[PDB]
Order: C-alpha cells, then structure tokens, then sequence
C-alpha cells in the first residue's frame, strides 16, 4: 500500500507488515532455506582465523577483485587527447561496459566505440570491422584521432592492429594522414593500468618515433608530464596549478580534466580540451619527462628514455608532504624556477594541520587498497600523520612494488605492525578486517560490503569505509577531490580525522551512557 | 510531429554514414502508421552492429550473466575468463533479493577465475575444476555453481562441459556449463536463449520423477521478472492477495529451488517475453504448462492483467481480483489526482532493452503522457509486432539506434522527458532534457504494480518539473 | 584498571564493570536522583506538541541561543586590518572568551588585548585604563593600528571613549597620527554581527570622514567588498579570486584570511596581510562599494552612502546560483568587465552537478539556523535543489528580514511548508524537529545535542546533523570551507547529497534485514 | 642558569614602559632553594596591567564556568547579556551522569539575554518571570543559581531579594551569586564568592537533619571538577581502599551530595585554591578536619593513599597497601614503556591555580623536568608550595604576558609546553610540543592510576610526533 503524501520507495516500502509476511511465506513454502541457525553457524566460521587460512590457501579462485581489465585504461589514456575517439577493436560488450563503469564513476558522458566483431571475424580476423569502423567512426562523430586498443577476443585470435590500420588506409577507408595511434592491450595480462601506460607509449611512438632527427632536448625549455591512470579531477588540475605558480613551462600528456567535466549549458559537448597533437610532436624537445605514477608507466619510461633520450627523475607519486616536497625540488632543479613563496606557504598550512590534528590520528589503524602508486602514497602519507597502516592490499602489485613498501614502513615506527599483500582480493581483506580490527577502511565502494559484514558480528566489530580510490559509485562528486600535493593532503587529512570524530560521535550519542564524553569542543 | 517531417528527418541524419552504413541503418529507422500490423513490413531487428558507430548494446555474457543467472541469488557464479566482465558487472544492476551475502547468498559479490596468459596458452578447465573446489571449502551453504563463460573459453577450445559433469558428479551438485561468449550472437539477446537452454538443460529436470511437491489449483510462477528495485515483490503480493500461490520467481530474488519447482505450477506469467519466452515454451511442450504475458505498469495495465489471470482460473480468484481492484483504487486514483495534472501533455522519447519500451507506454498515459519516440537495444521482430500496438500513430521507431542518431533524433524532436541507459544519462541532461533512468529506475523504485506506480508517478514529476531546468543558460548568454 | 598496551581514555574506561558498579552506588547513596521512570516520562513530554506550546510561550528565558555578543565581532573586524590589534576597553573577562571562541573554531591563535577595568573605574571611568592600555599594547605587541571596542561594563557606566583616545594622544601615551579608531559595542544591544558593524564603519569613519574634501567617486576605478561577519577562510578567497578572474579592481575591507591561516614553519607571526590603511582612506574613490551581508552592515550602508556618496547595490549575499549570477552581473556592469568564460563554465559546472543529484535531494527537509544573511542564501540555494527549508530559525534575525526571507518562500513551491523564526532559540528548535521531523539539521555545533535528543527518543526519530555555520567545534578545518559563489555551491550540495547518502547506507545496512537496498551505485 | 635566566628577565622587560616593566619585575622570579617564603621573592593576585594581553578570565568565570556550573541537577543561569553564557557553553570538560535537559543541565546556556530596556529599567522582573518558566519547562530541576554578569550589580539590580522571595513562594533552592566581572582581578575571587553562597544559601540546609546514616569512613573530595573523568578515576580509589565518598565538589556533583558533605568524617581537597574557603569553614563551624592530597602520578597517589589511610583505622591502612599493590604493576609498565621516550625533556607549565605545581610529580616519573612554570590567578601561599616542588634555579611567572611566555620560551626552548587553548597553536607554529594542560587535550583522565596511563600517552604521543620534524621545507 501506499499513502500519496508520503510515498515509500523500496526502503522501507517492504518492511511493511503485508511485504514481510509475503517474504516469509516465500521463504517458508519454496527457498528451502538453510535454518537461521546455521546461517549463524557459517557467518561466524567465515571471521575466524581458521576461515583466513583456508581463504589464503587460495589458488584458483578469485573473490571480489580490485583491480580491472587493460582496456579500460587505453580508454582513459586516450580520452585525454584533443579531439580524440577511444575505439576498442573487438567484442562490443566490452565498451558499454567501460563507458558505464566511467559513467558511474564521473557522473559525465563517456565517449568510446567497438568495431562489433562477431563469431564471424572469430574465424576470419577482424580486418573488415577495421576498415568499416575507422570509415564508420571518422564520418560519423568527426574526432581528429583515434585511438585503437583490442578486446581479449581480439587478442587470442591474433588480429595485427598494425596491419589492419595500414591496410584500411591503403585501401581508402581513412587518410593516409590521419593519425591512428595504436595498442594491444590483452586482458589476461596486467591490468587496467598496463592498459594505460600501453595506450599512451603506443600514443607517444606514433607521433615522435620517425622524427626524431630534429629534435634537441631541452630546446622548447618545458618538463612533459605524464599523469597514468588518474580519476580525481583535482588531481589533474593541482598540478597544473603548482608548475603555473612556480613559472615552470610544461606540457601535460593525456590530459582529460575538461572532457570529464563539460558543463551543462544546453549542449552536449562529446570532445573538450586534452592534450594536442601538437604537444605530443614536441615532447621531444622538451628538458626532461616526469612520470606522476612510475609504478605503472614501465614502458613509457623505457620509450622516454630510449627515444626521446630524457633522464627520467627517480621521484615517487607526489603524495603527501615529503614526496610532494621532493616532486618541487626536483622540478626546481630540472626547470630553474624557484619553489615560489606561495607554495611554501601552503606547505606550512599543511604542516600546521597536522599539528591541529595529530592527536586525533596518532596511532589510528587503517585497511587499505587500490593501485600500486595510490597505495604507496597514501601509505606514506598516513606515516606521516602517525597512523599505522595496518593491511595494505594491492591486487595489481608486484614483488618489486611490495619490497619498495616494506622498506618505507620498516624505516617508520609507524609500521611495526603493518603488512603487504599483493595478488590477494577484497575477499582476502574482508578476513583480515576480522582477525585482526583495524579502525576504518580506506577504499573503493567495494569496500561497503566488507563494513557491511563486520556490523552484523556486531557494532563493536564495525569497521566503517572512508571513501577514496576507484570506482566510487555510491556518493556523488567525490571525482572532484584531489589526493596529489599538499591540497591532496589536506583534504585526505580532513577527511580522516572527521571520520575519526564522527564515529566517536556516533560511540558518544547515547543518552546516559556514553554521552558523558560527547563534548561539544574536539 | 508529423510522419513527412519524421522520415525527413531519418534522411537527413543518415547524410553522414558512409554509403554502407546509410543503407543499413535505413532498414532499422520507421514511421509507424496504424495501417501496416507487421513489423516485418516496415522495421529490420536482431541483426549484427555496424562497426564504430556507438551501438548501445552490450554482450550474450551481459545477457546471460548480468540479466538471467546472476539474480540467482543461492547459487555462486562464476564470470569465467579474465577479470573484467565480472567487476564491469558487479552489482551494478538492481536485481534484489533477501539473504545472507557470502554465506547463503552470493549476487553481488564477483567470483571469477581472473584468467592470465597461462590461462590462454594452456587453457582454464584445470584451473575451473580446482576453483570449484575452493568454493567448496569456502562457501559450503552455495546450492549449486553455473560457470559464465567470458570470450576467450570457446576461442581456446575450453571445455567446461567435461569440467561441469566431472566435477559434478563427483561432488553431488548442479554445476551448470554456459556457453554465453561475448561473441555469440549480435547482443545481450542471444546470452538469454543460451541462459534459458542451460537452465532447461541442467536445472529444471532434476524433480522430473519427484511427487512430494503440495500443488494447488492456483500455483503459478512468474517469469521474467528481475525484481529490479523490488518489481517482482511489488507484483507478488498483487497476485496472492487474488488468491493465486506464487511458487517461483525468474528470477529477481530466485531460488534454485523455486526454478526446480517451477514445473509443477499451474500457469506460467511471463513479463519479460523476450528474455523468457524460450523457457515458458519448453514448458508448455514438456509440462503442458500454458504461459500468457502481461504487464503490471501502471493501473491500467495492471488492472487489465489481473482480470485476464484470473479469467484462467475460477470464480474465487476472480473474486478476490475484484476485491484487490477496488482494494487499490484509492490509492492510485490519488497518486493521478496529483500527479497527472503536472505532467499531462509532456512528451516522451525512451530507449531501452527488449520490454520496457513498450510496456511502460500504458504508464506514461496514465500520467497523460505521450511517447513520441521508441527504441529498442536488442528486440527481435515478434516485439515491434507487439510495439505497434502500443504506439501512437506516426511517432518514431529505432532499432539499435546508434549515439548520433539518438543525439540527432532528440534534438530535433525536442522530448520533454528521455528515459534511457546510464550511457546516455549524461548527454542529455547536459542538453537541458530531463532523464529518467529506465533499466536501474535512477536508483527508486520499484516500478511494477500499483505501488510501484505511486514511486513512477513521483519520479517522473520530481525530474520534469525540476528547477535545476530553467538554469542551463546564464542570465547574460 | 589499564592494559598498558591498550590504553582507554574516558570513553570507554568508564564502562569497565567497576566503574560502572562505582557510579550506581554513587547515585543511589547520595546523588536522591528521581526514579528512571520519571525520567524517561518527563523526557517523552519534552518531545510533545504540549510541551512546545509551553516552549513558544516563553518571554524572559532564553535556552541555547544561537547568538553572541557584538565584542566579538567588532574583533572579528579588527583582525582584518594590516598589524592591527583587537582592543576592548572593558573588563578582561570578555577578552578571554573571545580568544578562546574563535581559537576553537579556527584552530589558530587570536590576539585581542583588554586594558582590565575593575571595580574601581565604575567609580571614577576607565580613562587612566586607556592611557596605560594604549601606550602598553603599542610598546609590547607593535601594531601599527589599534582597534578600541567595548564591554558591557564599560558602556553602562558610560566611558566616553572619543575624549579618553583624544586624552590618551594628549598627553602623550601614544603619537598623535597613531590609528586608533573606535566603537560602542554594547553586549545587550543586537548580537556579535552588530558588533562588526559598528566597527568597521567606525574604521570607516576614522580614515575618511575629515578627508572627503579630496575624492572623486570612481577615480581609482576600484569596487569596495565589505564581507561582514565571516568565519569561512574560502569566503574571503573565492570573492577575491572570482574579481581577479574577472580582471575587476577591488579592495575587499577586513580581510583576515592571511591572519587566520598562518604556516606553521617555526615562528609565530601575531600579524599578517589584511586591509591597509591606505585602502580605506582611499575607499571614497571607488566606483561604489559592495555590501556581502547588507542585513547586518546597515550602519556601514548608510555611512557609505551618507559620507562616500556611493549607490551601494541592491544584491543578496551571493549564494546558490541565482544570486551568484546577480552579484557578477552586477560587478560587471560597475567595473565594465565582462563574465569571462572561467566563471561562465564554472556556473555550469555547478548546473551540471545539480541535474546529477537532484533525485537525492529532492524533497528532502530541513532545519537550519544561523546568521541572517547566511540563513537566507542557505533557504534559497535550497529551494534552488529542490529542498523543503522547513524549519528557518533566526535568533538575531528582524521583522523586515522575515518577511524578504518569506517573499522567497512564498515564490517557490518547495516553500509551501516552512516556517520562519526570529527571536527564538535552540530550545524551541528542539521541540520543532520533534513535532515536525525534518530529515536533516543544517547548523554550528551547538547542533549535535539536538540530534543527541532525537536519538534517544528512536533511532527512527533521529535528525541527523549537517555542520555549515558557526562555531563548529566539533570537527578539524571545516573553517577552510567555501560557501559563497558557485564553489560554495558546489560544495554544500556535496555535503547535503551525502549527508542523505551516508544516512541511506546506515539504514540499509543491516544483513538480511535492509540491505537489499544498500546499493553499490547511487 | 639562574644569572642566564635572570639577564633573560630583564632583557624581555626592556620592551615595557616605565610603569608596566616595574610592576612585570615583581611578578617574575628564579626559584632559590634557600628562599621558602615565597612572600619574599614573588608577588600574586594583583591586578593585571592594562593592554599586555593577559590569558586570565573573570569572577563569573571563576564562579559559574568552574565552581558552579559543574553541579549537574540544578540549573544556572547566566544572568545579564547573552555573551558570557555562550562562550562558556560547554568550553569546560566538568564531567557528569545525567539526562540532559531532564534531569541535569550541565551543557545547556540558560539565560536572561539583557536587552537595553533591562539596563534601564532593571532585570529583577525579568529574573523573576525567568525562574516560574524555568519551572515550567523543566520541573525536575533541584535548585537554580544565579550567576550575575557584569551589568547586574551596576546597575543596581536586586537579585538576592529575588532568590528570597522567589525561594519562599516556590519552596525551592535559589541561590544569587554575585560573581560579576569586574570583581576581582581573576577568576580567584570567583571562587570566593561561589564558595560563601554555597555555605550561605545551600551548605547549611540539613545542619540539623540527622537522617543520613554515617559511618567512620565517610568522606568528600573537594576541589575537583572531574575534567574528563578525573574525579572517577580517584574516587574509585578512594573506595577501594574502604572510605565511602559522600561528596564530589562539583565535578559530576549533586546538590543532595553537597548537602550531605557537613556529616563527614573528612575533606579531601585536591583544588586547594578554589575550595580551601568552604573547607576552612566546613572545618569552623562544623568541625571537620581537612587535607591537601594530589593525584597527579603514582608516586603522589601512592603518598596521598597513605597519608589519607593514616587517619583512620588499621583496617583502611590495610585496604590502602591492597591497592597499592593491585596497581603496582600497571603504572610500572607505563613506566617501563613511557619514561625511555621522555625522560631528560624539558617541559614549561602555565595553567591556573592548581595543577602547574600539583602536575610536576607526574613528569619526573616520567624522567621529565619541569624547567618554568607560573599561574594565571594564584596567590602567595600557591607559590609558597611551589617552590617546594620545583627545581633550583627555575623560572617562575605569575600572570604572565602573551610577550613574555613568547620570548621566555624561545630562550629556554622546552621540549613540550603545557598550557591553555589561547596559547596552543602559538607555540605549535614555533614548532614546540604543546598539550593542553586545561581540557587535556579532549582526552584524560589525569587523575590517580589509570589516569597517569593516559597522560603518559598523551605527552609520548605529542613530544614524539612526527609532524614535528616537517616544520622547516628542505629548501627553506
Ligand atoms: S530482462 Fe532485459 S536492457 Fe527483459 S536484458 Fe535488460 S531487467 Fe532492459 S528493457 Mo537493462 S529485456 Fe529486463 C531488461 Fe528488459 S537488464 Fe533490464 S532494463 S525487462
Ligand atoms: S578549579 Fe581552577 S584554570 Fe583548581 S579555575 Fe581553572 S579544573 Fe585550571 S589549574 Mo582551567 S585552580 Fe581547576 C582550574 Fe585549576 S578551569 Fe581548571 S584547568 S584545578
Ligand atoms: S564481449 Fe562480453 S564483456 Fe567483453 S570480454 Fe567478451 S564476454 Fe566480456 Fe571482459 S575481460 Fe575485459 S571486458 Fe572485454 S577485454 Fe575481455
């Protein structure tokens, strides 16, 4: 029933008498339902020690991955260049999936197209889809480029991307002038983010690698910077606004800040902005590269340096306050500028927060996880605040990355107590979020089943998500954040320790009870 | 608003297209007139996507996995191949349900094989049979496995079947092999034939000999109802406060029980013809179960349903079908009184799967909308036999409609009110076009039934007549 | 007891079993506490529409106001000149709680000095306080202005301030071109945002009543800001970058963005930027002068208007985006400058983020108190997202601004159920959001013992708290937050979709119980 | 030391005019162990000079904000305008059992919000339609007070009659409490004035009522707010070791408790500045002897747990060796985990009137030194305990000045300070350890055994942060 004054959705629509009978009834008479009991019984097994051995002992089966499928990152890589058409070439069901993962992600439109192949090219290759989707494409929604990367279909069958674009431009189906930068990008290997540097080093080649004859380093006195995967906005604009303040002339390579936040003035809006082709001929000429997430642009760098003949800077993701000190210094270095007052400045503004805060953070125990640079970051930056990052877990790490981790934790009293875990999933976490109670999570939305879980052992055993990673797909807006800079910093910091006091709060509500320590002043 | 001015305007937008493409595309784009009752006059469907054009259809493992299988909610199963088709698909659609998650529960958790490079060179059923096993260990309150086979299973001469029976046997328990690669068929389409036929193939046979099952002379089931923000929940109670016994759901909130038992009902309901229709026949030619369609949006359709399932039955179900008629009258004559008067008149474009395209037209007049235009992702040619008779006169038909002709079609027709995917949200409210969300109900719902009408009503209002659509333009532009 | 490596503050030491077997004995041996029973009866009446009737009637008790005193804000002002200290000519009590009150909600140090008046002066007055006062706080803490407020003691027994400064410069305490402008600041009179009234026009008035003879409106092509009372870091920060952007010349008059926000670098810096003394002796030049918060600068309005001979413009405080697009609009067509494309696409941005999370915010009702500038650019951003503004409390507000704020709500729909107050407290609020539950508060600290109260009526009659306004406490650096223009827009619609969002997750996540509607994407 | 810091003295009074820098002269000393009357090296409880930016508050804080507003079943009212009340909202930790806004009001701002009409025709009517509403509204209220503001008594306002008339027609405790501003010269004489109305309109209203059944150990602690719990955190010793607390004054303190307190065998005063009035009367007129105790670190728990147990039997002498003992090992391993990572820091002290000498044994057994310390409103006997707790040759300030504390500090260059919100985030910013030695920092308790596990914490957690090696950008 319903009264129209006050219409339920589904919650609590169907906690209604009439809606909860109905489900008993359901239950009762045709589920065959394991008894609660032993429901109980199961749920209570699934948080013990015993379970995680068992749940470690894994092999074969994965349960709740974090991590994606290469294509995704060629798709955000290219959708950062002017003008630009992702084009996957393969099974169509990938692309939806991709644009509806980035839609829910960014809240925006998500522009990127398939060549449909079908059992048919299963067989006899995709180089027909090639010519008629290139054509198909071009005419239709006129970008300047397109970006080619391949489903995992593509990949076993063994189409020659290479092949395929060249002989749809010797047959007519494109200009031989127009720019169709390519990338196999195989799901079985890596992950998402090999996609992404994959995409971007192919990007890179077909712009700089038969022209290099006349470019001298140095010469247009600019630092190329490379971001990788990236899903804060904030993240892109904060450095851009560092080297504006510090006077350092720079070129940002994949750049997709205005395509994922086209306003909503009356029109639709499908290219914005993002790096030319301009930009990328002119890489070359440029003083040096910096690479924002070094952890995966392994083959960028090896192009960087091979090619273009750039000394990459040794630096880690510029992510909390040493490592964005030594980003500055470095570019300071590699540019001539000076690190401007306006940056110290805000510097020490982070620096006082800290001092504000640090009595509320000490000692506080986090779960985290994400992609390898993320994850380093923020693992450093929460030792710098006097928190213990108790479980770091990376799906997409490797033993080199885990041995870069161990030795910033084993360098900091901070992490006496702190583990990495790479390969394992969020099902793994989930265990060890039970064993061994951290105070909160930081994470993904995939996170909030694990929250979820830990309450029904009960409140005492809650351990509640602070959102920051991808995807976030059950708050709104949280895309606009930044995590890279002092910024970066200061918002990560405000968020912790509120989420700290909130859930204090929440301990501290009860009337009588515990409200004697619910002070007004914190 | 005129047919000349439509099919003007289909000429125009197909300019573009190259000449192979323009050909195609004209056989997928009608005018319809009342005259002409078979689609396969007027209307090509289910045919292959032409290349780089933006198609907004997704994959048979989309569905088979996302649609069929996955809201299976005690069954475990696994997205088979690399590790992104089963966290594209992660809970991402609303297919509820009451249970346990990670104990006796498993929909919206993502179990996959997270196949690598070894995986492909020496293939994956070595490492499916020991993954079963592990769930085993794991999940013991699991009621049964199926294994959602991702594109590379059949290109690599995988063989699951074995896997299944093998495994299966040995361990007492329904382990079902779906061939639901990516590259079969031409869209999510085709993953539901190939669902149905796993489900009739491994499932619904195991109480053939059985006879401990209580029947009754009003035992029904619904079929090809995802329980999408509760629908089939909204529509259940609907058809046992007639009298009827619901034993099963296909399969929002289902049980592989209830899928077992589904064989001893007496009448099958189907909603979802197009994704369901392969079952409910192979139910009427093995079982003699008769199966009939009907539609619960909005009071008139639901009033039309209830009184023809009823007729199916006797004098006490039609009874009680007047008793709840007149029971709900009230409420939804409320939800009119208010609602109506604000959107009378608004117009209409939606774009969706394989239903609700048309059977949500008889909603929208409810409210005194008009759909202008209509589309479907994926729909065979016995749908748009069924979408002429829902839609007005000379409004605009397109099949698998690609991104530009959407963006072209909108902008000239100028909807008041687009209801479509999360891939074309975006777009059109950036355009000042209020969008409703027609696959996930924009995170409401439900839909279905008399209460579901009541949240529909409030939803399209509250977009509509929004303030933020007055506000696109800057005073000084 | 302690487990040494598992150390227990207050909460939740005090629920050891001793403890709490210590504090029963404690309260039934001595404490003659009235029955349990009692209690909860007493409580349940406290949450009746009986017991509000009794509330609303109330003529001489106020409980839990949401006002302070004008001193406060005549310190506030003070603290936005360049090295200029604070001075209350009063008793040091006051000084005290000023300091403390804004070190709390800053997180910053405060300077402000009194010259300690005792009993004796009420006597004889406070001249020779002001002699010593004067000359000790130029020697000890060098600022190159000090501005003299009041206490109440000092106003009722009727301290002349202008002779005792014109005394003090006399007879030489301190140089006789040394800034020392002054204001009556009366506690019993109006509230703190008084107080920064008649300071700021009293400033005004000291640096350019006797020189008027020398201006020519708009000669220094410049529009005057006054921003009021503010406690926001980013309100001062987004007016000052949105003019710059515009290319519009400016002086904005008391601006303590720099003092409150100093680095923490390893020196104290007691002062720092703030309005110079030349930029208001110079302020009659400007084009016309721009009032943020006109409905409490009404004294500063007519001073401006008076003695300057500017046009002061009609504009609201420029929040949400009506009055955002008004105050542009209207600085554009002062300066001649156009709304460059920055701001245009930055208005979009925040459209656009209206169309994605209006269905959250749709309908939703609120409670809120404040300021009354502040509380009407809350009510109409509000109706603005299609929120109900049901409870609008305004303990300082007036006659006049209640009916411009219900002039707003009459011409929205989503104003069909509110309600505006003035002169009534956090008591009364109290007893509204119990007889006519909103789904969320909107306000300072003070706030969280309103929702402490709901709770313990039922969890399904909790109101929830929003932190926007002053003081907050409770919470680390929400002073660095934005409230004005479109930035500020976008971030209160952030807080209020996942305000709803948060609370949505808590009510469906209970296992098998709500959590078929605990959503991964929203 | 001594001649470095004397010189310091003098160099940071340069910066005075005449007047200022003799009067700043005599409130400034180095502690000289031979010298024990403090009357002869140090002068307290004078009036603060003008414009030198003081850190004290007034007698309505003294009185309302310390000694009055903790009582948690009676309701106070911030009688004048509406600032004093609201800043003094909830600022203060005096922790409490209750239902507030039912039963106990201790977070609450009750008041009559002057307006100009009641400057000039006077609040008394005003106070009068305040207290039948107050009634009203919240009727399990056990007595109210009235806290005056400055403006009450000078213009002429009535409030005693008020309370006696109101009282007589109501049968109800209302006490007026003369506690303006500008009484005074600190909050100390609002502790006075607190003080004489308690024993004027409360303490003596069971003089003669014999109903409660007494027994050899009862007792009071008096002088102790419970800020964050401090009061627990020493009474649950107390009756460990066999006495039966009859009283709490005032933290978590009920008016019936504060009644009851004339029929016990002893008081225990920790605050002596603020309660030594009460006690000295308590023991006049009703004969109940009186100690200072402190339980501030477990050697100064353990002697007061002796020296308390020493007044009366064998058998609470017994029960006072059984604590001792059960606790022994928890402060030990807080030792033995905390004293390594302070001990050799340097610390200065600047607080109110109690806990800048009563907090010195809890930092040496942390291996800490105490190297400056002074009060906000202490008076000469203060200092005279003071010297016997600090070290030789230490700095001693007595309302000290926003610029001296500065310039004291960075000369002497403590490890950690410890002192009040308003000087907090100063000393951060010069990049010193600073914890607030007021509100403990939202944490605490301080008080007695588990107390000292969580002030080692604290002062561990704040001298060794890692934030404090950041302040200075590796490129300057
Ligand atoms: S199954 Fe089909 S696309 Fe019939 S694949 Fe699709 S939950 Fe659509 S129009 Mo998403 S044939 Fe259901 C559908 Fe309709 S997932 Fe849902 S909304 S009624
Ligand atoms: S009462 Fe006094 S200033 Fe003895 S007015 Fe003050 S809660 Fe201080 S040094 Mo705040 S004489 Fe108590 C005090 Fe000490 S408020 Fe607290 S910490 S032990
Ligand atoms: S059409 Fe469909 S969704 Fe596509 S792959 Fe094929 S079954 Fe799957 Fe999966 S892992 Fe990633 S997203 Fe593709 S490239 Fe392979």
């Amino acid at each position: 029933s319903q009264q129209v004054d006050k219409i339920k959705a589904s919650y609590p629509l169907f906690l209604d008498q009439d809606y909860k009978d109905m489900l008993a009834k359901k239950r009762d008479g045709f589920e065959e339902k394991y008894p609660q009991d032993k429901i109980d019984e199961v749920f209570q097994w699934t948080t013990t020690k015993e379970y995680q051995e068992l749940n470690f002992q894994r092999e074969a089966l994965t349960v709740n991955p974090a991590k994606a499928c290469q294509p995704l990152g060629a798709v955000l890589c290219a959708l950062g260049f002017e003008k630009t058409m992702p084009y996957v070439h393969g099974s169509q069901g990938c692309v939806a999936y991709y644009r509806s993962y980035f839609n829910r992600h960014f809240r925006e439109p998500v522009s990127c197209v398939s060549d449909s192949m079908t059992e048919d090219a299963a067989v006899f290759g995709g180089q027909q889809n090639m010519k008629d989707g290139l054509q198909n494409c071009k005419a239709t929604y006129k970008p300047d480029m397109i970006a080619v990367s391949t489903t995992c279909m593509a990949e076993v069958i063994g189409d020659d991307l290479n092949a395929f674009i060249n002989n749809s431009k010797k047959e007519g189906f494109i200009p031989d002038e127009f720019p169709v930068p390519f990338a196999h990008t195989p799901s079985f290997v890596g992950s998402h983010v090999t996609g992404w540097d994959n995409m971007f080093e192919g990007i890179a080649r077909y712009f700089t690698l038969k022209s290099m004859d006349d470019k001298v380093v140095g010469s247009n006195k600019k630092i190329n910077i490379v971001p990788g995967f990236e899903t804060y906005l904030g993240n892109f604009r904060v450095i851009k606004r560092m080297l504006s303040e510090m006077g350092v002339g720079y070129s940002l390579l994949s750049d997709p800040e205005e395509v994922l936040d086209t306003p909503a003035d009356g029109q639709f809006r499908m290219y914005a902005g993002g790096t030319t082709q301009e930009e990328m001929k002119d890489a070359p000429n440029a003083l040096n590269t910096v690479l924002l997430q070094p952890w995966h642009l392994e083959k960028t760098k090896k192009f960087v340096e091979g090619t273009w003949k750039h000394e990459v800077p040794k630096l880690n993701i510029p992510m909390g306050l040493d490592w964005t000190d030594e980003f500055l210094m470095k570019v300071s270095e590699i540019s001539g500028q000076p690190i401007p007052a306006s940056l110290t400045k805000e510097r020490g503004r982070l620096v006082d927060m800290m001092t504000d805060s640090h009595t509320w953070l000490h000692g506080k125990r986090f779960a985290l996880w994400g992609d390898p640079d993320f994850v380093m970051g923020l693992v450093k930056f929460l030792l710098e605040l006097g928190c213990e990052p108790v479980h770091i877990l990376c799906h997409n790490g490797n033993k080199r990355w885990k041995k870069a981790v161990d030795a910033i934790l084993a360098a900091s009293p901070y992490g006496k107590n702190a583990t990495v875990y790479i390969g394992k999933d969020l099902w793994h976490l989930r265990s060890l979020v039970f064993t061994d109670k951290p105070d909160f999570m930081i994470g993904n939305s995939y996170g909030k089943f694990i929250q979820r879980d830990t309450l029904h052992k009960g409140k005492e055993f809650e351990v509640p998500l602070i959102r920051i990673g991808f995807p976030i797909f059950d708050r709104h807006h949280l895309h606009r954040s930044t995590t890279l800079g002092y910024e970066g910093a200061m918002q990560i910091l405000t968020t912790l320790v509120n989420s700290i006091l909130e859930r204090l709060d929440e301990e501290t509500r009860g009337m009588q009870a515990t409200d004697y320590n619910h002070d007004l002043v914190r | 608003m005129s047919r000349e001015e439509v099919e003007s305007l289909i000429q125009e937008v197909l300019e573009v297209y190259p000449e192979k493409a323009r050909k195609d595309r004209n056989k997928h784009l009608a005018v319809n007139d009342p005259a002409v009752t078979q689609s396969k006059k007027c209307i090509i469907s289910n045919k292959k996507s032409q290349p780089g054009l933006m198609t907004i259809r997704g994959c048979a493992y989309a569905g088979s996995k996302g649609v069929v299988w996955g809201p299976i909610k005690d069954m475990i199963h696994i997205s088979h191949g690399p590790v992104g088709c089963g966290q594209y698909s992660r809970a991402g659609r609303r297919n509820y349900y009451i249970g346990t998650t990670g104990v006796n529960a498993f929909v919206t958790m993502n179990f996959t094989s997270d196949f690598q490079e070894k995986d492909i060179v020496f293939g994956g059923d070595k490492k499916l049979a020991k993954l079963i096993d592990e769930v085993e260990t794991l999940f013991p309150l699991n009621k049964g496995i199926s294994v959602q086979s991702e594109c590379p299973i059949g290109l690599i001469g995988d063989d699951i079947e074995s896997v299944s029976k093998v495994k299966g046997a040995e361990l007492s328990k329904t382990i079902v092999p779906v061939r639901c690669e990516g590259f079969r068929g031409v869209s999510q389409s085709l993953g539901h034939h190939i669902a149905n036929d796993a489900v009739r193939d491994w499932v619904l046979g195991k109480r053939d000999e059985d006879t401990t099952f209580a029947s009754t002379p009003y035992d029904v089931a619904i079929i090809g109802d995802y329980n999408i923000g509760g629908d089939a929940w909204s529509s259940r109670i609907l058809l046992e406060e007639m009298g009827l016994r619901c034993v099963a759901q296909w399969s929002g909130d289902g049980s592989i029980s209830e899928i077992e038992l589904t064989p001893k009902v007496k009448l099958n309901l189907v909603h979802c013809y197009r994704s369901m229709n392969y079952i409910s026949r192979h139910m009427e030619e093995k079982y003699g179960i008769p199966w009939m369609e009907y539609n619960f949006f909005g009071p008139t359709k639901t009033i039309e349903s209830l009184r023809a399932i009823a007729a199916k039955f006797d004098e006490s179900i039609q009874k009680k079908c007047e008793e709840v008629i007149a029971k709900y009258k009230p409420e939804w004559e409320a939800v009119v009184a208010k609602y109506r008067p604000r959107l009378e008149g608004k117009r209409v474009m939606l774009y969706i799967g394989g239903l609700r395209p048309r059977h949500v037209i008889g909603a929208y007049e409810d409210l005194g909308m008009e759909v202008v235009g209509t589309g479907y992702e994926f729909a065979h040619n016995d749908d748009y036999d069924r979408t002429m008779k829902e839609m007005g006169d000379s409004t605009l038909l397109y099949d698998d409609v690609t991104g530009y002709e959407f963006e072209e079609f909108v902008k000239r027709i100028k909807p008041d009110l687009i209801g479509s995917g999360i891939k074309e949200k975006f777009i059109f409210q950036k355009m000042g076009i209020p969008f409703r969300e027609m696959h996930s109900w924009d995170y409401s719902g439900p839909y279905h039934g008399f209460d579901g009408f009541a949240i529909f009503a409030r939803d399209m209002d509250m977009t509509l007549n929004n303030p933020c659509w007055k506000k696109l333009q800057a005073p000084w532009e």
